[PDB]
C-alpha cells in the first residue's frame, strides 16, 4: 500500500483563451491517454473523439462538460469558456492559426473560428488558414504536438513573418 | 477488563530492530545512491519482506497543493505468474495515479511516465520469483531506460529462476543473503523479544538454558517461528490466568510444530 | 559540495573509443553503402546497444528550408512480444511523422510513405528476439521493396529464432560477432577506465598484477561488469573520504559477486 | 609472512616441460595437419590430462575484428553418462554461443554451423569413457563429415568400452601410449623438480641412493605421486624450520602411501 499519498493526475493550467480541442489534447499528452481513453476515464464514452475534431453538431452539455471538470481538475464554467458562447457560429473545417501571438502563449486560440473573426487584432494581421510555405492545411488543434507544421516542419512561431 | 486489551498486544504486529535489518538498511542505501540493480536472497522464514517495510517508512513522500509527489522507493509484491499489464498495474497503484484503464502497450508508456518527474530511485519487487518469465523484460527495460535501481526479493527459487536469461543474470549478479538465528544472536533476540515485545505481568526468564532447548528445537532459527511460537504460548497462558508463559505451555504449543 | 558534484558524476554512464566500438562503425559502413542487411551477435554484456547507439550519433539528421529532415540511420529497441503495429508505431515514431487511429493496413501503408522521401538507408532492430514471428514477414517487405539495409542486433537466441524461418536465414545471412575481453586488451581498457573514467584525486593503479588478479576474477572479460565494479568501488571509496581506490575496498565490493 | 606465501604456492599447480609432454605435442601437431583421428591411453596418474591443457594453450583462439575466432583446438570433458544434447552443448558453449531451448535436432545442425565457419582443425575429448555409447555415433559423424581431427584420451577401461563397437575402434586405432617413469629417467626428473618446482632454501639431494629409495618405493614411477610426495615434505618441512628434505621427513610422508 502507499505511504500517505492524495489520488492524483498529471494536471494542466489552462491558458487565457484555447480552444476545447487544443486543452484535451494537452492533457491527454501530460497524462498518455487515447481520445477515447480520456472518454472512458470520463465516463462519456466515444463523444471526445468529436470535440477534438470540433464536431460540436449535439453541443457539449452541463452534464458531459461536469463529467470531464471531474477529470481534468477544471470546473464546467471554465470549460464553457473554451467553446463559442451562445449564438456565435464557429467553422469547423478549416484549421485557423495566428502564429504572430503563438510566441507569446503557444494554444490554438478558440476565436480563430468565430465565423465573424478574419484578423487577429492584439498584432492586427490576416488569420492563417494552411501553412504559409506549402500550402498544407493545419492538423485539428488536440494534434498540435511538435507546434510546427506536419508536412515542412515549419514553425508557428515563424509563420509570423509570412502573413498578411 | 485488562484482559481484553491482551489479545490485541500480542496479536498485535511490531516490527523490532535487528543486526539482519540493519545490515539491509545500508546496503540498499549503498545501491540506492549508487543506481546499481541487485538481488535479496534467503529462506522464507527470515523476514525480507519485514525489513523492506521498515526500510520504506524511513523515506515518506513529500506533497505540495499543486504538482505530483516525490517518492524515493516504490515496493511491490507481484501475484502468482504476473504478467506486463500486472506489473504496471501495480507500480502505477502504489502512487495513487488516478488512471485504471488501458492498453498493455499503453500501460506500459503511462508507467515509465509516472517513474519520470515523480523521483522514485529504487524500485524492491517481493517474491519476484512469481514474475512471469517475459515481465522481466520489462524489468530490464525500466532499470536501463531510467535512473532507477531495481531490487528483486525472493527465496533459492529466485536464483533458479534469473539462471535460465543471461540477460537478466547479468544486470542483476550482486546479491545479499539472509540468514538464520543462531548461538549468541538467537539468544539474545529471544531476550530482547522478552523485554520488547512480551512484556507481561512477570518475566517469562527465556534465557536459561532449559528454556533455550525448548526453544531452539522448536524454531530451528527461524525468526518466524520464534515469534508465533512466542505469542502464541503468551496469549494461551494469559488465557489461562498465569501471569507468565508457563514452561508446560510453551512445551505445549511446540508440539504441535 | 565538492564531495557531492562528484558521486552525482561516477553515477552516471559515458562512453569510451575502444577497438570493439571502432570495428562495429567501420562494419556498418560497408553494409550501408552497399545497402545489405546483416545480423549482429554476441553475449548480453558486451556493449553491443552502446557500441550500435554511438553509431547512431555519428549521422546527425540534416534539415534544409524545404522538405521534410532527412534521416538517414534509425535505432528502435521494440517491447517484448512485439506486434506488426508496435513494430510499424515505433519506427514512425521515430521518424516524428505521428499517425492516428487506424487498423494494421493502414499503418503499414503510412510505414512506407514516412521511410520514402525522407531518405533513409539503415534500420537498426535492437534486441531482434522480442519479435513476435509473423513480423519478421513485414521487416523482410520492407527491406525488400524500399534500399534500406536492416539491422537485427542480439544475443544467440536470435539465430535459434532465425534458424526457425528459412525464408528470414538467407535475407540476413551474414553476421558480426561481438566478445569479451582478455590478456593484453583486458589490460589495456583497465588502464583506460582509470584515466578515462575514474578520474580519482590520487592514482589507484590498476592494471598493477595484484589489482588484475582481482579485477579478471570479478569480472571475467564483460565490459559491463568491469564498468559496473570501478563505479561502485571509486563511489564506495569517496564516501569514506579516501582519495583513491585501494585493495581493501576493491576487494569488498568485488565479493558482492 | 614468508612460510604463508610458502603453504599458498605449495598447494597449487604446475607444469614442467618432460620427455613425455614434448613427445605428446609432436605427436597431436601431426595429428592436427594430416586430421586423423586416435586416442591417448595410459594409466591414471601419467599426466595425460596435463599434456593436453599444455597442448591447448599453445593454440589460443585467433581473433580477428569481427568475424567469430579461429579456434585450432577444441578440449571438452563430459559429465558421466554423457548423452547426445551434452556433447552438443558443451562444443556449442566452449565457443562462446548460448544454447537454447530446443530438440535433439537442433543442437546437432547447430553445432556443426558453429564448427563451420570458426576455424577448427582438432577436438580432444578427455575421460571418453564417460561417453553414453551412442553418442559415439555424433563423434564419428562429426569426424568423417567436417576436417576434424578427434582425439579420445582415456585409461585402459576405454578401451575396453571401445572394443564393443566395431564402427568405431576402426576411427580411433591410431595411438600414442604414456607410460611410468624408470632407471635414468626417473633419476632425472626428480632433479627437475628440485630446481623447478620446490623451490625451497638449500638443497634436498634427491638423486642420491639413500633418497631414491624412499621416493622409488613410494612412487611407482608415476609422476602424479612423484609430484604430490615432494610437494607435502617440502610443506611439512619449512613448517619446523628446515631448509630442505631429509631421510626421516620423507619416510614420515611416504608412510601415509
Ligand atoms: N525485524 C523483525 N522484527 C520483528 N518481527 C520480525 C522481524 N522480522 C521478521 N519478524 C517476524 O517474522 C514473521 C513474518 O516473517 P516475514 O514475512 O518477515 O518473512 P519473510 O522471510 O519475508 O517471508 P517470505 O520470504 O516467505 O515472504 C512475523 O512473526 C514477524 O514478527
Ligand atoms: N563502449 C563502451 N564504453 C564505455 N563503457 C561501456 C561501453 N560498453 C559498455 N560500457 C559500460 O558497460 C555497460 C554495459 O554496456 P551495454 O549496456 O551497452 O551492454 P550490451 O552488450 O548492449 O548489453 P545487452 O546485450 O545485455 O543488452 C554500460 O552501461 C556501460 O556502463
Ligand atoms: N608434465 C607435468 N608438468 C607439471 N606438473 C605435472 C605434470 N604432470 C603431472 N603434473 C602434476 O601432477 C598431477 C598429476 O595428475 P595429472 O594432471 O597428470 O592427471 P592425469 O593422470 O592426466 O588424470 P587422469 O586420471 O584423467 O588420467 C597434475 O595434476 C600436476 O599437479
Ligand atoms: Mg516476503
Ligand atoms: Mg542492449
Amino acid at each position: 500500500e502507499a505511504p500517505d499519498v492524495k489520488p492524483w493526475l498529471f494536471l494542466i493550467k489552462p491558458y487565457e483563451g484555447e480552444s476545447l480541442s487544443h486543452f484535451l489534447g494537452r492533457f491527454r499528452r501530460a497524462n498518455h491517454l487515447s481520445a477515447s481513453g480520456l472518454g472512458t476515464l470520463a465516463g462519456i464514452g466515444a463523444i471526445v473523439a468529436r470535440w477534438e475534431r470540433f464536431h460540436f453538431n449535439p453541443r457539449p452539455s452541463q452534464q458531459e462538460l461536469e463529467a470531464i471538470a471531474s477529470v481534468v481538475e477544471v470546473d464546467a464554467q471554465r470549460l464553457a469558456q473554451m467553446l463559442p458562447p451562445a449564438g456565435v457560429g464557429m467553422q469547423h473545417e478549416p484549421i485557423r492559426l495566428c502564429g504572430a501571438c503563438y510566441a507569446e502563449s503557444p494554444c490554438h486560440r478558440i476565436e480563430w473560428q468565430y465565423k465573424s473573426v478574419w484578423k487577429c487584432d492584439r498584432h492586427q494581421l490576416k488569420i492563417l488558414a494552411k501553412c504559409p510555405n506549402c500550402q498544407a492545411p493545419f492538423k485539428m488543434p488536440a494534434l498540435w504536438e511538435d507546434g510546427c507544421c506536419h508536412r515542412c516542419r515549419m514553425p508557428f512561431a515563424e509563420m509570423a513573418k509570412l502573413q498578411k | 477488563e485488562w484482559l481484553q486489551a491482551e489479545i490485541a498486544r500480542l496479536k498485535g504486529k511490531s516490527i523490532v530492530p535487528l543486526q539482519q535489518v540493519k545490515t539491509l538498511h545500508d546496503w540498499l542505501d549503498g545501491k540506492r545512491k549508487a543506481r546499481k540493480s541487485c538481488r535479496v536472497v534467503g529462506e522464507s522464514r527470515t523476514g525480507k519482506t519485514v525489513a523492506c517495510d521498515a526500510y520504506r517508512y524511513r523515506h515518506k513522500p513529500q506533497q505540495e497543493a499543486g504538482r505530483p509527489p516525490t517518492v524515493p522507493v516504490v515496493y511491490i509484491r507481484p501475484h502468482q505468474k504476473c504478467g506486463p499489464k500486472d506489473l504496471f498495474k501495480k507500480i502505477t497503484e502504489y502512487l495513487k495515479y488516478r488512471v485504471t484503464k488501458g492498453t498493455v502497450s499503453d500501460f506500459r508508456d503511462r508507467t515509465i511516465e509516472v517513474l519520470k518527474g515523480c523521483g522514485v530511485e529504487m524500485l524492491i519487487i517481493d517474491e519476484a520469483d512469481r514474475l512471469k518469465p517475459e515481465t522481466f523484460a520489462d524489468v530490464r527495460d525500466i532499470a536501463e531506460d531510467l535512473g532507477i535501481a531495481v531490487v528483486l526479493v525472493g527465496t533459492d527459487r529466485l536464483d533458479a529462476v534469473i539462471k535460465r536469461d543471461e540477460q537478466v543474470l547479468e544486470r542483476f549478479r550482486a546479491h545479499l543473503r539472509f540468514g538464520k538465528l543462531s548461538g549468541e544472536d538467537f539468544k539474545n533476540t529471544v531476550e530482547m523479544w522478552e523485554q520488547m515485545v512480551l512484556k507481561l505481568p512477570v518475566s517469562s526468564n527465556l534465557k536459561s538454558k532449559e528454556m533455550l532447548r525448548i526453544l531452539t528445537s522448536a524454531t530451528e532459527g527461524y525468526i518466524g517461528r520464534l515469534d508465533e511460537i512466542l505469542r502464541e504460548a503468551a496469549i494461551r497462558s494469559l488465557s489461562r490466568g498465569l501471569k507468565k508463559i508457563d514452561k508446560a505451555v510453551l512445551q505445549e504449543v511446540a508440539k504441535e510444530y
